[PDB]
């Protein structure tokens, strides 16, 4: 299979598209999925369509409370070498 | 005639000025010749690698 | 370094894993530019489309939706920023995002913005009429909200003659003009500094081995491999030190998306 | 318990330098061997000297080269260090309006907790849910006067026109509390009569 990146061999290309698994590159992506080893253009996302008017609103009627993480390296370890003993 | 490298050789389209022997890019690596014997230009472009 | 030739390469496996360590860090140099550009852009769940028509209160984004008779669907705006900006082992890899995805999570998050306002950037999209949003953000700087309703027409004109005025200020980019050139300069100083001696005889390594012998051309070889790692280990620290200061404008990018167009500020 | 990627490549980027570092330890860089008690072995003092620079040369480059790449690390752990505090100070100790900076959703409040070399904040935000279209209307026309919502939007029904909040449905009657007059109603365009 030839790709903008190269030529791609064991595996196959399909046409349908998923979210990136392994990038690959402009572009494509691969996975284990379809097994063995496929190719294809990754997804950027769904497709929501809003119902725009000159007129008309959407309110909402309820709510959920979330919770997510989020992680930060702070320090690292600290070294020190003597050069003359290396 | 002292010009040593490798690559493939294909035939050109340049013209040179009839006293010069090879052609050199931007940053300075041969990419043309002349032959000698029938004094025809010949590009030199590298041996596909990556 | 060596280059072909077979009494370099034994030569320089003597110097231990000084190469892996460069090539170790040249790729994640590369691998740290898609997760800028998926930082920056990939911020939107869907993708978005404006309705056909387009009844926005007067106000007019033609300029800056994309232009559906193109292969790449590009905006006018981003058409006229377009325009405006193999050797001996150095190879470029390409992004992997082309750029008419790009050009796709723009238009999406602009269609966002236009048809739903805020309420995208929190959860789903919840649609409102344009004046409305306008008369909501005329609220968030103080301003009293009829100021909109009744001056409508002219708040409109005067986005219009603004937008107007943006393409003829077009028709500047230097800051990633700058980029461009600073990455191609250091590449260039990188194969230049293959023609030198070092202190050898000379800077080709098939002329000083097809006249000397073997136990006097390693002596000339170690110099053109000492210099020639010196000038990789060079170039290499910069694109380290180049790419730390892309990635916190690629950070500020990607607060400005959030803040600037996801919402209010 | 069943993620902290993160941490874990800091973790591990310092070792694989640690690492590196060591394993020169056993490179000529152009000697007879890698060891002294080798080269002041079978090498007279005027001989020695040129083996032992070789092998001084190499390691002093690697050692720099280690030196080199733990500043440009440490500027990095720097920059996300500063990150942290800033949130530590704007999500915990307040409540912070700028969007998708301490979530995804509005934010409502956060928590700390330690990690081994860094820290967790868990993120705590309202989302809304089960969205219903009304239709709108910018203005109310009543008595030739125009009637603006104080703090919410006009919204109707199919047959009724209430006042909600805009985030949260609660339909209100429309009275002279909770709506203000300015003008007459000619000049807003969508104007509706009620
Ligand atoms: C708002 O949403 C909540 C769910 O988050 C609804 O409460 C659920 O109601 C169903 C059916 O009555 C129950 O099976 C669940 O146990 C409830 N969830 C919880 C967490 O208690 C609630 O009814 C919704 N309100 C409205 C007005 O639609
Ligand atoms: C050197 O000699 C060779 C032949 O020995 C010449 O090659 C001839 O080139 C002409 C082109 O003008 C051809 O038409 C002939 O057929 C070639 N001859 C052969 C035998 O191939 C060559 O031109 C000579 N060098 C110069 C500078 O004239
Ligand atoms: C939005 O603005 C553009 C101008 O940038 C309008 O397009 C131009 O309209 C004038 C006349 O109004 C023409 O003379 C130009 O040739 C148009 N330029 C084009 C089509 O590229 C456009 O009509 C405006 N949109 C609306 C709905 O009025
Ligand atoms: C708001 O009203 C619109 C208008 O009908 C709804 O959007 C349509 O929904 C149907 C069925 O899901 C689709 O087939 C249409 O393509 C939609 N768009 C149109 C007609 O322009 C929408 O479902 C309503 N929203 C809510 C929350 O009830
Ligand atoms: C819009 O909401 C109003 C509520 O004020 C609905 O009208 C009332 O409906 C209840 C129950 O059907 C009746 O008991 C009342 O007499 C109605 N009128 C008033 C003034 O309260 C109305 O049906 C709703 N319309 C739609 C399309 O749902
Ligand atoms: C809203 O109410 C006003 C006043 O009740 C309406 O104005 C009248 O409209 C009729 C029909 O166009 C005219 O014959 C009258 O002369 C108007 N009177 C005044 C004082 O303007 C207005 O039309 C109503 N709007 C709608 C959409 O029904
Ligand atoms: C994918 O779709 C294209 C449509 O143009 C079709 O020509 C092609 O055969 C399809 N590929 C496969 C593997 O079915
Ligand atoms: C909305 O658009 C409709 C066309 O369907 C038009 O009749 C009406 O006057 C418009 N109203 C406003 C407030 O723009």
């Amino acid at each position: 299979f030839q790709t903008r990146a190269g030529c791609l061999i064991g595996a196959e290309h399909v046409n349908n598209s998923y979210e990136c698994d392994i990038p690959i590159g402009a572009g494509i992506c691969a996975s284990y999925q379809t097994q063995s080893i496929i190719a294809y253009t990754m997804s950027l996302g769904a497709e929501n369509s809003v119902a725009y008017s000159n007129n008309s609103i959407a309110i909402p009627t309820n709510f959920t409370i979330s919770v997510t993480t989020e992680i930060l390296p702070v320090s690292m370890t600290k070294t020190s070498v003597d050069c003359t003993m290396y | 005639n002292g010009l040593t490298g490798t690559g493939v050789l294909t035939e050109s389209n340049k013209k040179f000025l009839p006293f010069q022997q090879f052609g050199r890019d931007i940053a300075d690596t041969t990419d043309a010749v002349r032959d000698p014997q029938t004094l025809e230009i010949l590009d030199i472009t590298p041996c596909s690698f990556g | 370094i060596c280059g072909d030739s077979t009494e370099c390469s034994n030569l320089l496996l003597q110097y231990g894993s000084f190469c892996t360590q460069l090539n170790r860090a040249l790729t994640g140099i590369a691998v740290e530019q898609d997760k800028n550009t998926q930082e920056v852009f990939a911020q939107v769940k869907q993708i978005y489309k404006t309705p056909p028509i387009k009844d926005f209160g007067g106000f007019n984004f033609s300029q800056i939706l994309p232009d559906p008779s193109k292969p790449s669907k590009r905006s006018p705006i981003e058409d006229l920023l377009f325009n405006k900006v193999k050797f001996n082992g150095l190879t470029v890899l390409p992004p992997l995002l082309t750029d008419e995805m790009i050009a796709q999570y723009t238009s999406a998050l602009l269609a966002g913005t236009i048809t739903s306002g805020w309420t995208f950037g929190a959860g789903p999209a919840l649609q409102i009429p344009f004046p409305m949003q306008m008369a909501y953000r005329f609220n968030g700087i103080g301003v009293t909200q009829n100021v909109l309703y009744e001056n409508q027409k002219l708040i409109a004109n005067q986005f219009n003659s603004a937008i107007g005025k943006i393409q003829d200020s077009l028709s500047a980019l230097g800051k990633l003009q700058d980029v461009v050139n600073q990455n191609a300069q250091a590449l260039n100083t990188l194969v230049k500094q293959l023609s030198s001696n070092f202190g050898a005889i000379s800077s080709v390594l098939n002329d000083i081995l097809s006249r000397l012998d073997p136990p006097e051309a390693e002596v000339q070889i170690d110099r053109l491999i000492t210099g020639r790692l010196q000038s990789l280990q060079t170039y290499v620290t910069q694109q380290l030190i180049r790419a730390a200061e892309i990635r916190a404008s690629a950070n500020l990018a990607a607060t400005k998306m959030s803040e600037c167009v996801l919402g209010q500020s | 318990s069943s993620a902290l990627g993160k941490l874990q490549d800091v973790v591990n980027q310092n070792a694989q330098a640690l690492n590196t570092l060591v394993k020169q330890l056993s490179s000529n860089f152009g000697a007879i061997s890698s060891v002294l008690n080798d080269i002041l072995s079978r090498l007279d003092p005027p001989e020695a000297e040129v083996q032992i620079d070789r092998l001084i040369t190499g390691r002093l480059q690697s050692l720099q080269t280690y030196v080199t790449q733990q500043l440009i690390r440490a500027a990095e752990i720097r920059a996300s260090a500063n990150l942290a505090a800033t949130k530590m100070s704007e999500c915990v100790l307040g409540q912070s309006k700028r969007v998708d900076f301490c979530g995804k959703g509005y934010h409502l409040m956060s928590f700390p907790q330690s990690a081994p070399h860094g820290v967790v904040f868990l993120h705590v935000t309202y989302v809304p849910a089960q969205e219903k279209n009304f239709t709108t209307a910018p203005a109310i026309c009543h008595d030739g006067k125009a009637h603006f919502p104080r703090e919410g939007v006009f919204v109707s029904n199919g047959t009724h026109w209430f006042v909600t909040q805009r985030n949260f449905y609660e339909p209100q009657i429309i009275t002279t509390d909770n709506t203000f007059v300015s003008g007459n109603c000619d000049v807003v365009i969508g104007i509706v009569n009620n």
